[PDB]
């Protein structure tokens, strides 16, 4: 439990960056490779001992003026090349072959900028597009084809700001600025069935265009948790995670904590918080926290330049732990964690187009 | 294809719910005010010499569900109010659970 | 009361109003329920728990609900103040013919045959 | 004759007089528990002791 600054760098543009993203998809061995977007640009370094990191491949668009937002590593099941798809305010969606070092995809449908990327944890097809347009869109990134669009009659009001999948891949929580918070399914056999026949269209068989599904409901929500924004939610296990610009992460989970996840009815109309967690100086918007794929501990950026760091173990979240990494040369603001298939290293993003690099030692 | 007509999915889905909502109502009720009120939207009614035919297509549709509900007698209650809002004659309430069976 | 009612919707908007404060407060001093039926249990017909009760009670809720103009339950754009259908109509309206109803039939029998007359 | 009128059929009985108000064989024709004379029987069991109409 202690990470040390073996390497900082910095960008020429200086223009903000925001995303971090290891390659999870690493064969057992293979060398650490992540990217980072910026301005119009992305990113592609490997780690190396001794608190080295390599330059690798680095793109940009010119056509027009954009401010990426977010990034997500996944490959291709025909023939296993590595893959990421990157997004920003235009709101189009991209998709990049570094072996050929090409996009071989876009995708045009929203009305505004995209917050967010992730994938199925379990399917590698299914793309889910989180944006200001109050939707949440789900493509079939295999065979060109929408699926789903959260939102309507009941949905969010107001520029839906992030989600994340449950552990297994078949629940979803979503968080914007009207305070709202709203569980979705896909279990659901109607669900499924979309899903099956996604898989399975030619355009050029039929003259119809594909038939998507709109769904208009939640199947729960409350908006008593914060009184402020909400950017960020994690599932844990069957439990939640949530920040706000108050200065505070909670978890609870809904109805009572006898209450199943499963059986919950649409109409409930309670929750139940467990415990709070602390630090300082959050009082802006946009700032995430990440976890380790074996969810044992916890990070989270900061405004002026700290960290603040916690185990997801029985450490009880009344004095659950306290752990601040920090360093004397920018305290402008850090947007994003993220860690290794494994908890080697941890790298952040500050505000000022720069780089960092923590090595742990256990 | 033109992409458009009277009936919206989720307004089928919320007027039910809506309904869902009310305390003082016994099952043998909100079932048949939903299983009219769909009927309803899925034509369009509008002018009162249709009310007739209207009531006579709706069992005419949901015959074998009523009796699978067994909830004919409380249609039959509903026909005494339409009666009493001066759309049904008499001449066809009883015609009704005549063409039921 | 109304004083803690207040201040406990000062405290907060979720509550915000002694309204509801006043209906926990019934809840509370009760604690019991006469069933989804309205206090005045109204079961349904096509059920088994009956109970002979008089045609008002037995139409109150369809009255209560009906929205004429769409012709339907819960008009979205029509409020429900209203009058129901406690109106006039044409009180003689019908055949009027005398015949025998059947074995049991209410004619064909001197007693009712002739009551009915009387009860007219 | 003392038969079997059920609460269900009676407050039908209650309201299907609301609707005709002088047949017998009409109402129990709906009201499959009564019979015509005795719906008869019953209106002068109960609806003899009716209000004015």
């Amino acid at each position: 439990y202690s990470f040390k600054c073996v390497n900082s760098l910095k960008e020429d543009h200086n223009q903000p960056l925001f995303g971090v993203q290891f390659n999870w998809h690493s064969k057992e061995g293979d060398p650490l490779v992540f990217a980072t977007v910026g301005s119009n640009r992305v990113t592609l370094y490997e780690c190396h001992s001794q608190g080295e990191i390599r330059l690798l491949q680095s793109y940009v668009d010119a056509d027009a003026d954009e401010n990426f937002y977010t990034c997500a590593w996944t490959y291709d099941s025909n023939t296993s090349h590595p893959l990421l798809a990157v997004a920003g305010s235009r709101g189009i969606i991209r998709i990049i072959n570094p072996i050929t070092m090409q996009c071989i995809k876009h995708y045009v449908g929203h009305g505004n900028a995209i917050n967010e990327l992730k994938f199925h944890p379990r399917d590698p097809n299914l793309l889910l597009s989180v944006s200001k347009d109050h939707a949440l869109r789900l493509w079939n990134i295999q065979t060109d084809t929408l699926v789903a669009i959260f939102g309507g009659v009941e949905g969010h009001r107001d520029e839906v700001l992030s989600a994340d999948y449950d552990l297994l891949g078949e629940k979803i929580m979503s968080c914007g600025m009207d305070h709202s918070l709203k569980l979705w399914r896909i279990n659901s056999k109607r669900m499924m069935n979309a899903i099956k026949e996604s898989y399975d269209y030619n355009p050029n068989k039929t003259n119809r265009p594909f038939i998507s599904q709109k769904i208009h409901f939640p199947d729960f929500s409350t908006r008593d948790i914060h009184r402020n924004y909400v950017d960020c939610v994690r599932w844990l296990g069957d439990l939640i995670l949530s920040k706000s610009c108050e200065n505070a992460i909670v978890c609870w989970k809904p109805g009572k904590m006898e209450d199943d996840i499963d059986k919950i009815k649409p109409s409930e109309s309670n929750v139940t918080i467990l415990g709070r967690f602390d630090y300082s100086q959050c009082d802006i918007w946009y700032m995430r926290f990440s976890m380790d794929f074996w969810q044992k501990m916890l990070a989270l950026g900061n405004q002026v330049g700290k960290l603040y760091v916690w185990d997801l173990e029985v450490e009880d979240p009344h004095k659950a732990k306290c752990t601040t990494l920090t360093h004397h040369k920018c305290g402008a603001a850090i947007r994003q964690t993220s860690f290794s298939r494994d908890s080697s290293i941890l790298i952040a993003v500050c505000d000022d187009a720069s780089i960092w690099r923590w090595d742990r030692l256990r | 294809d033109s992409e458009d007509e009277k009936d919206p999915e989720w307004l089928r889905e919320k007027t039910i719910t809506q309904i869902e909502e009310f305390s003082d109502v016994n099952e043998g009720e909100k079932e048949v005010m939903k299983l009219w009120n769909l009927h309803v939207m899925k034509h369009g009614f509008i002018a009162d010499n249709q009310m007739n035919h209207a009531c006579m297509l709706f069992v005419e549709n949901y015959g074998q569900k009523i009796i699978k509900k067994n909830l004919c007698r409380n249609f039959m209650l509903h026909l005494v109010s339409m009666h009493d809002f001066n759309l049904i004659s008499i001449m066809s309430i009883d015609k009704a659970v005549t063409k039921l069976r | 009361s109304d004083k803690i009612f207040e201040a406990i919707s000062s405290m907060f908007p979720d509550k915000g109003t002694a309204e509801e404060l006043k209906e926990k407060y019934k809840e509370l001093t009760e604690q019991q329920l006469p069933g989804a039926l309205p206090p005045e249990c109204t079961p349904n017909i096509d059920g088994p728990n009956a109970k002979s009760v008089q045609r008002e009670q037995s139409l109150h809720s369809f009255h209560t609900l009906f929205c004429r103009r769409c012709f339907k339950y819960d008009c979205f754009l029509h409020p429900f103040h209203a009058t129901p259908n406690t109106y006039k109509r044409k009180n003689t309206e019908t055949a009027l013919d005398n015949k025998p109803c059947g074995p049991q039939c209410y004619q064909h029998l001197e007693g009712a045959k002739e009551f009915a007359a009387a009860l007219t | 004759e003392n038969v079997e009128w059920s609460g269900a059929e009676a407050s039908m009985f209650r309201v299907l007089i609301g609707t005709y108000y002088d047949n017998f064989c009409a109402i129990a024709r709906l009201i499959g528990t009564k019979t015509c004379r005795q719906v008869y029987e019953f209106r002068v069991k109960e609806s003899s002791i009716i209000a004015p109409a």
